């Protein structure tokens, strides 16, 4: 039981649920294109799926689903993607999940944070819906970002274990091998394929030298639905990232000799899901995600 | 022998209420004074308010506030119910203003802070007094305000409005004397504004010997502001006495007001694109649209009961879940030529049920709306 | 304990002197205190039957509005039974309070209260906060159905409910 593990066991999910929040829900019979447009309209990255037939929550619709659909059925900028236009969430769920046999992963508001973090790690998902066992009503959608940000405020008051002081190199936190990356000229379609194969949240965008000049995130993919440019995937990732260009600070990066607490204080501050570990020359040495940090704090 | 209940010797009558009187009482040993409210059980049966009396006793007994009259004990006898409360010797705030006249700006604020502190405490606890007036505001020896009569008070329920008109016409909000629906914390603020005016000017903002004239004055929201009034508190009065409920000040708004914040004790307040629309609208006649709904309710094989011509309670059995989902249908009037059907979900007290209560409420409405649209 | 149960004896009417005689006091004369036209004494009585009579201005009488018993000797006394439900407030109030859903074919509509015209989803929030978060709803707005005008063959319904001290506004996208 780490000083952190005790805290994660004690508090419930209810403690994280904001005073007033919005929750979007999709019926599985809804057209899939409209569902993705709805995610853009309400500013929501994921929604619970409701089957009107069996009267139960079957699953979640995320941006990853938008990525899977695009990569699978994309042909050319000359021809429309019919499936995205013709399909319903139910229909595509059949095709994608035929051999998968996936259930809905949820959690009770009375369950602890240790249970929530464990559930996120075990199933390797970024979205954990909170459902009241009594009313059967989905309450809130729990993420890594909120959980870690929750803890940081509490962490400050309490004694800091030597864990926080140790560097990243000696703590061995994050993935330093076989990093999924794209060039600046890499087409969006190619990037989508890398998303599907490697199943990672973001792709660092690098130059010929290998230095990271930008980052392509699964979140940046949703801008295709926002501007309805999703029908042209032949463009590079650089031209696709010009939409956020008005305000772009730079690619957030951390080094190997960096202390753990410095990193957490950085991620919570900028509210991003990962950091790019690089050598001094900006060459990418690896990635530190939010799921990476939590998995470390949930173990002893 | 004397008249004695719970070791208290019952004295003179302090006042009367719609049933049973309020008598002072004195402890045989200590000499401690209490105010005992005697409720005749046969009289509360005559008016069929038994639910209320049971409800008011439940809520008030939990109340602990300096400026709200405390309920010490409720003693039950075969014939009567005795409510033992705290006794304040200052009597009515009303009688105090009659004798001593208006209060200076300092004392008016001191009392108004104490009164609004109590009004807030009630609203936090989902209780609306709505009898508020100097007659129901008492005083102790130290001139501390005490809220007294909860007989006309009511409980605030989620998604519910109160049609009942309570209180004296002078202290009643324009929506009350007009007989319209209200949420009820905004009704207590209007009354609190009149009390504040009464403290400052020693007179009532709205009064007339001609009742129709009085009701027009209230609905017009026009009252005389004496020349000696601080223009700061005039702005506060103008805000609390707003005719439009939506433009009327809230307790948050009053606490932010500069005149109210002055010399405020710390103890008084505990530390603190697509266009949506409500329900479905129809320009058809009330009995025609009401007829339409009933046909459609049947078409979906729903069962309903008529509580009121425009108020229906509909219940449906989900085929898959085998349980039931209840909802309420209420028709309102948006304009002369327009009417609105309102959908409201009903909480089930049943054991945990498969599915989602919120969604099944939506699906139940969806079927009906699809027909009506 | 349960052997002392407060019981109100009240004689309604006028008199110079009103007394209470009963089986409880051994038929002695207990002077009643009077307020206007009411004469009252409060006594602790055990559980059981008690018979009593009134002495009013030199005349032995009984209360006609109260239960009575007649003996074989022709004596008419008032009778009262002290019981458990009388002395518990909520027990007493429960006895003092003393449905067809099936459908059958079948004054102006109440003016729409302005409170329901506050739409939590129409309200705009700061660009500096989380898009999922919302303002604190009025309790009176809860459970009421709000909707979007049907477009593209898709209907959107929404309602704000409450979980403990927290509120959740749920949006449902369903096709027509
Ligand atoms: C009109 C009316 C008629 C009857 C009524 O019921 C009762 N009045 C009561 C008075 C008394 C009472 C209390 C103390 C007394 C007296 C005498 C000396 N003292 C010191 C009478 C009692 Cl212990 C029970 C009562 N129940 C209530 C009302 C009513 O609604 N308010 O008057
Ligand atoms: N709680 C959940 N239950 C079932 N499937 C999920 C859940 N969360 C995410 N998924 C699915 O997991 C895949 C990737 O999720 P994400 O990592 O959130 O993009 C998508 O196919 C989602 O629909
Ligand atoms: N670009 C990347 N290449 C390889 N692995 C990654 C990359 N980004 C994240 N990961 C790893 O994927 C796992 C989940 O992280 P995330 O997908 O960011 O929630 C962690 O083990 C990360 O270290
Ligand atoms: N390390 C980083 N440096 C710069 N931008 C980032 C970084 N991580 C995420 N972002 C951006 O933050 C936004 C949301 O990222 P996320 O929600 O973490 O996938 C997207 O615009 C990303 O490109």
């Amino acid at each position: 039981n780490s000083v952190y593990t005790s805290f994660m066991k004690s508090h419930r999910c209810y403690d994280l649920i904001p005073t007033s929040s919005k929750l979007v829900v999709f019926d599985t019979s809804l057209q899939v294109k409209k569902a993705f447009f709805a995610l853009v309209t309400n500013g929501v990255r994921a929604a619970p799926l409701w089957d009107s037939k069996k009267q139960s929550f079957v699953g979640m619709l995320t941006i990853t689903d938008f990525i899977n659909i695009l990569h699978r059925y994309y042909k050319s900028a000359l021809v429309q993607i019919y499936e995205l236009e013709e399909h319903k969430i139910e229909t595509w769920r059949e095709v994608y999940l035929q051999d998968s046999f996936k259930p809905l992963v949820c959690i009770s508001p009375n369950a602890s944070l240790f249970d929530a973090v464990s559930s996120l790690i075990r199933n390797k998902i970024h979205r954990l819906p909170v459902i009241d066992p009594e009313s059967g009503n989905t309450l809130y959608i729990l993420t890594h970002k909120r959980i870690l940000k929750f803890l940081k405020l509490f962490i400050t008051e309490f004694p800091k274990p030597e864990f926080m002081s140790k560097s990243l190199e000696e703590l061995q936190i994050g993935t330093y091998a076989n990093i999924a990356m794209v060039r600046t000229t890499t087409p969006v379609y190619v990037a989508l394929g890398i998303f599907v194969q490697h199943r990672v949240s973001a792709l660092p965008v690098v130059d010929e030298k290998g230095r990271v000049v930008d980052i392509y995130s699964k979140f940046d993919v949703i801008n295709l639905a926002a501007e309805k440019t999703y029908n042209n995937l032949d463009v590079s990732v650089t031209k696709a990232l010009q939409h956020r260009s008005h305000y772009f600070e730079g690619v957030l990066k951390c080094y190997l000799h960096e202390t753990l607490e410095t990193i957490i204080n950085r991620l919570v501050e900028a509210e991003v899901h990962r950091l790019v570990v690089v050598d001094e020359n900006d060459v990418v040495k690896g990635i530190v995600s939010l799921s990476d940090i939590l998995q470390a704090l949930v173990l002893t | 022998g004397s008249v004695k209940i719970g070791h208290y010797i019952l004295g003179d009558t302090l006042g009367v209420g719609t049933f049973g009187k309020v008598k002072v009482g004195k402890h045989e040993l200590t000499g401690h004074k209490v105010a005992v409210k005697i409720l005749n059980r046969q009289k509360i049966r005559s008016l069929d308010v038994v639910g209320k009396i049971r409800r008011e006793i439940q809520n008030l007994k939990l109340f602990r506030h300096p400026h709200i009259i405390k309920l010490y004990q409720v003693i039950s006898t075969p014939s009567d119910i005795f409510m033992v409360m705290e006794y304040v010797s200052g009597g009515e705030l009303f009688d105090y203003i009659c004798k001593n006249g208006r209060l200076d700006e300092k004392e008016s604020r001191r009392l108004f802070q104490q009164i609004l502190s109590g009004v807030d405490y009630c609203h936090r606890h989902m209780v609306v007094h709505r009898d508020l007036k100097p007659e129901n505001v008492l005083l102790d020896a130290h001139m501390n305000a005490k809220i007294a009569d909860f007989g006309l008070s009511n409980m605030m329920s989620d998604g519910e409005f109160l049609r009942t008109s309570c209180g004296s016409p002078n202290y009643a909000a324009p929506e009350v004397i007009s007989g319209r629906l209200y949420a009820g914390p905004e009704v207590d603020i209007w009354s609190s504004g009149v009390i504040l005016y009464a403290l400052l000017c020693g007179t009532l903002p709205f009064d007339d010997d001609h009742v129709p004239t009085l009701f027009k004055k209230i609905c017009d929201g026009i009252f005389y502001t004496p020349q000696y009034l601080n223009p700061s508190v005039i702005s506060l009065l103008k805000h609390m006495l707003q005719v439009d409920p939506m433009k009327r000040a809230t307790i948050k708004d009053i606490r932010e007001h500069e005149w109210f914040k002055q010399d405020l004790p710390k103890y008084l307040f505990p530390e603190d694109k697509a266009k949506w629309h409500l329900g479905i609208r129809s320009q058809s006649r009330p009995n025609d649209i009401m007829a339409e709904v009933c046909r459609a309710i049947k078409q979906l094989d729903y069962e309903w009961k008529v509580v009121n011509p425009y108020y229906l309670r509909v219940r449906r059995k989900n085929p898959v879940t085998s349980t039931y989902s209840k909802m309420s249908l209420q028709l309102y009037q948006v304009d002369s030529r327009t009417y609105l059907l309102d959908f409201r979900s009903i909480d089930d007290e049943l054991t945990p049920r498969p599915g989602s209560h919120t969604i099944e409420f939506f699906e139940m409405c969806a079927n009906l709306i699809k027909i009506l649209a | 304990p349960a052997q002392a149960r407060p019981t109100v004896f009240r004689w309604t009417g006028g008199g110079k002197e009103v007394y209470l005689s009963g089986s409880f006091n051994n038929w002695s004369k207990l002077p009643l205190t009077r307020d206007h036209n009411n004469f009252v004494a409060i006594l602790d009585l055990p559980e059981g039957e008690h018979q009593y009579k009134f002495f009013v201005d030199g005349q032995w009488t009984h209360d006609p509005s109260e239960p009575i018993v007649t003996s074989q000797l022709g004596t008419v006394n008032n009778i009262i039974q002290v019981k458990k439900t009388d002395f518990e407030v909520f027990d007493a109030l429960m006895v003092d309070s003393q449905h067809q859903e099936p459908y059958v074919c079948k004054r102006a509509p109440p003016i729409l209260p302005p409170h329901l015209l506050q739409v939590i989803l129409n309200k705009d929030t700061g660009i500096s906060c989380d898009p999922a978060l919302l303002p604190e709803p009025n309790h009176v707005m809860l459970n009421h159905l709000y909707a979007l005008s049907i477009k593209d063959g898709v209907m959107v319904l929404s309602a704000t409910h409450r979980y403990k001290k927290k509120y959740v506004t749920t949006l449902l996208y369903k096709p027509i």
